[PDB]
RNA sequence: GGACCAAGGAGUCUAACGUCUAUGCGAGUGUUUGGGUGUAAAACCCAUACGCGUAGGUUGGGGCCUCGCAAGAGGUGCACAAUCGACCGAUCCUGAUGUCUUCGGAUGGAUUUGAGUAAGAGCAUAGCUGUUGGGACCC
RNA sequence: GUUUGACCUCAAAUCAGGUAGGAGUACCCGCUGAAAAGCGGAGGAAAAGAAACCAACCGGGAUUGCCUUAGUAACGGCGAGUGAAGCGGCAAAAGCUCAAAUUUGAAAUCUGGUACCUUCGGUGCCCGAGUUGUAAUUUGGAGAGGGCAACUUUGGGGCCGUUCCUUGUCUAUGUUCCUUGGAACAGGACGUCAUAGAGGGUGAGAAUCCCGUGUGGCGAGGAGUGCGGUUCUUUGUAAAGUGCCUUCGAAGAGUCGAGUUGUUUUGCAGCUCUAAGUGGGUGGUAAAUUCCAUCUAAAGCUAA
């Protein structure tokens, strides 16, 4: 009736990502290559801009924030490949 | 359509259970040591109640482990959270009084 | 008694597998401690018999009404008109120390400690960095604990 | 709830929705050509109140239909009427007029700046969110339970303080 | 509609509202989900909740008192009724003191309003009955 | 090397050992489904069940069931009527296991065969299975590695009781006189027992005639770890727990989700598309480029 502060229990899923799992995911990325709509998607970025790219990706996906992450990820792939 | 003709009978059977279980549990109570816990829901928020189990941190504040406390007959809930001071303190006093009144055979 | 099975079993020469249970389900033996088996009465109840013991039968807040069973006379308020024993036995039994045995040491490893006691003596930093006869590389103080247990066992 | 807003611009309004009626029942009993140009019927001033005036403006911008509508070569006598009753916009749909459309009872809540975030510029205090109504119900019930418990306490007091003593001349008084 | 005769054979039960009556308690009332108890489907006891309810005048006038031998007279007046009130809520005007330029309701009106205030009556059980529904008097 | 052998796959065995079916089906669980029937699958219960919960509070805390919520919310030609749930009180209460980083200083794991033994098994030996991962340890409430300080703890048998089951046996008092009657168990007179006057039989209403009934007693054969004594052994640098310090600190994807179709009244199913990792789910909240709450889905078991 005055106060008492509990120790807040945060799930270990909500903590962070490890170095290990980032290595795992990125190492899977170059091995798996691109799916065919991703092969379309990099080309569609390079041709008609991220506006139409995000729109086509959202059409391929269900929602919009996933289309953001997908377009941003393929931008990361283009930045990792083309400059480097 | 169903009529509880056995309302007199089942109670008898239930007390038979409350007899028979007690036979196996001969020194110990039938029920565990439950927390005294204030209710939700503003209609009931002045009401205090029997709770399920205490917490880990409270049983540590009592001065024992919950894994051992289950052997002593103290009901323990991990998923509850202690957020009120007076609830916590009153239940700690409850735990201490329960510790005072038990004698444990080796 | 109108199923074909029950009528045939009635008319059969086998006879009913009849067992009587309803008398003996009320009475129970307590099976657990001979002390409570002594003070158990089979007449009062679980509740009255635990109360007569002194042990708290149910923990908390019984639904319903207990027997206040007329121990005292209660008089009306005028509103200011104008002018233990078996508990003690179990407490002794739980208070009784059991015949316990000290956890001793095994012969090979106390012989190992005996080798260390003569190789290094008493000092621990030398025997910690000993390769031969410390191949498990024991912890600094585990060495102390085992040697003190060995000395209390044998050799002061 | 809904928002309708110009997504690069300052307008942002939040309206509450009551009393919906669908195309399923006989309340419509007719279809129209999907894509005919709508007519509006502002059965209210929408002039004297500046925020209602902005509401009327943004409903014009919203519900105004350019000729890029398909099947717009037909005009299906389509008209929608807006009527502030007390402060609730009853919105009806007609096609002589027969109600052929869904039915609204609509309620203003708040007006804020920007495209979806910008600071709250206007709010009508007349609206109550129904969560607050449920909260009133629960608070009143809790007050009733509190009073009932206090009354039960005082009843047990009065039952304790209700006892009248015996006469000094009675058999129980003697004995 | 019928040869006769015997037996069988047709408004039962339950649920939800409703009146009446009886009973207990009374602004409270309701033990029996359940617990305790027991001579054990009985009876007995009952913690916490829950349910439903609760949260002025005049005229008369039962009586009663006084006086009157009586007849009658005077006084106080139950229930209830009528009137004139009052107040609350509404009703449509007044729109002050203030006033963020549209906020505000102060005061005074007006009719009706309402199982409204102006000193409770209900809860529970039983019985008889009204309406409805379950096959619902039977075929 | 045209040879030989590892594997891997696939066959065959009158090879060894096991197992499936059918009946019943009151209750349970799935599938289908009209104006219920049917199908499939179990058990003494089944199911469900240890929060990707409910809430908005001074928060609660697996599931199940009862009373209340309540004929309310909500739905419905808002017609017919349909019809919840949170909380509260109670009964009952119980929690656990995987899947993620190495044991790498030794696959430490197990089936099977055989030889013995104290056999719901044990030991030995040998084939196999298995690294495309069987053991120990760890399931977030963390946990692990160490280190420090201490403490604290040990397991397995036997036997005899007890407990449970199935039985067996023993344990009161009139057959006293008279009448009636074919027959006294009827009627009258005088009695005895009783922790036994329940019931039945005996030629009519039998406490006392018999069986029982009531109270206790003595057995017998099993079940069994429930505990209670004895008795035999169990240590091997074995296993575990608590506080402090140090270094780390990995989890359910054709899934989540989106659209559509059917179905249900929001789920489910199909088809198409199809993710994230300070992630995700869900709900309130706003003085708003909001804050806060609450759980961890896509693996499993669990009495009452």
């Amino acid at each position: 009736v005055t106060s008492m502060t509990p120790a807040p229990k945060i799930s270990y899923k909500k903590g962070a990502a490890s170095n290990r799992t980032k290595f795992v995911r990125s190492l899977v990325r170059e091995i798996a290559g691109l799916s065919p709509y991703e092969r379309r998607l990099i080309d569609l970025i390079r041709n008609s801009g991220e506006k139409r790219a995000r729109k086509v990706a959202k059409k391929r996906l269900g929602s919009f924030t996933r289309a953001k992450a997908k377009v941003e990820e393929m931008n990361n792939i283009i930045a990792a490949s083309r400059r480097h | 359509v169903k009529v509880h003709f056995d309302q007199a009978g089942k109670k008898v059977s239930r007390r038979n259970a409350r007899a028979t279980r007690a036979a196996k549990i001969a020194p110990r109570p039938l029920d565990l040591l439950r927390p005294v816990v204030r209710a939700p829901t503003v209609k009931y928020n002045r009401k205090v109640r029997a709770g399920r189990g205490f917490t880990l941190a409270e049983v540590k504040a009592a001065g024992l482990t919950a894994a051992y406390a289950r052997t002593i007959g103290i009901a323990v809930d991990h998923r509850r959270q202690n957020r009120n001071q007076e609830i916590f303190d009153a239940n700690v006093q409850r735990l201490k009084e329960y510790q005072s009144k038990i004698i444990v055979f080796p | 008694m109108t199923s074909v099975r029950k009528r045939k079993m009635n008319r059969s020469s086998v006879g009913k597998a009849t067992r009587r249970n309803k008398d003996k389900q009320r009475k129970i033996n307590i099976q657990s401690n001979p002390i409570i088996a002594a003070n158990w009465d089979y007449s009062l109840t679980m509740a009255q018999n635990y109360k007569k013991l002194g042990l708290r039968a149910k923990l908390q807040t019984p639904a319903g009404g207990k027997e206040a069973d007329l121990s005292k006379v209660v008089k009306r308020i005028p509103l200011t008109k104008p002018v233990t024993e078996v508990v003690k036995k179990l407490e002794e039994l739980a208070s009784r120390p059991v015949i316990r045995k000290e956890r001793s040491q095994s012969e090979r490893e106390e012989e190992w400690l005996e080798k260390l006691y003569k190789k290094h003596g008493d000092d621990y930093k030398k025997m910690f960095f000993d390769k031969k006869l410390n191949i498990y590389q024991q912890s600094e103080g585990d060495l102390k604990r085992r040697l003190l247990r060995w000395k209390k066992r044998n050799g002061i | 709830y809904l928002w309708l807003s110009k997504p690069p611009n300052g307008p942002t309004i939040k309206f509450y929705i009551q009393n919906l009626h669908t195309m399923d029942e006989x309340x419509x009993x007719x279809x129209x050509x999907x894509g005919s140009r709508p007519v509006l019927s502002f059965d209210q001033r929408f002039e004297s109140s500046p925020h209602y005036q902005l509401i009327k403006e943004l409903l014009v911008h919203n519900f105004g239909v350019p000729p890029x509508x398909x099947x717009x070569x037909x005009x299906x006598d389509h008209v929608m009427s807006f009527s502030i009753v007390d402060d609730k916009i009853w919105v009806r749909t007609y096609e002589s007029l027969v109600e052929i459309g869904p039915r609204f009872v609509m309620t203003v809540i708040l007006i804020l700046e920007g495209s979806f975030g910008g600071p709250k510029i206007y709010e009508n205090k007349q609206y109550v969110s129904p969560n607050v109504v449920r909260a009133q119900i629960k608070q009143q019930a809790a007050e009733e339970a509190k009073s009932r418990a206090e009354a039960a306490v005082e009843r047990k007091i009065k039952r304790r303080e209700n006892v009248l003593a015996a006469d000094p001349l009675s058999n129980d008084a003697l004995f």
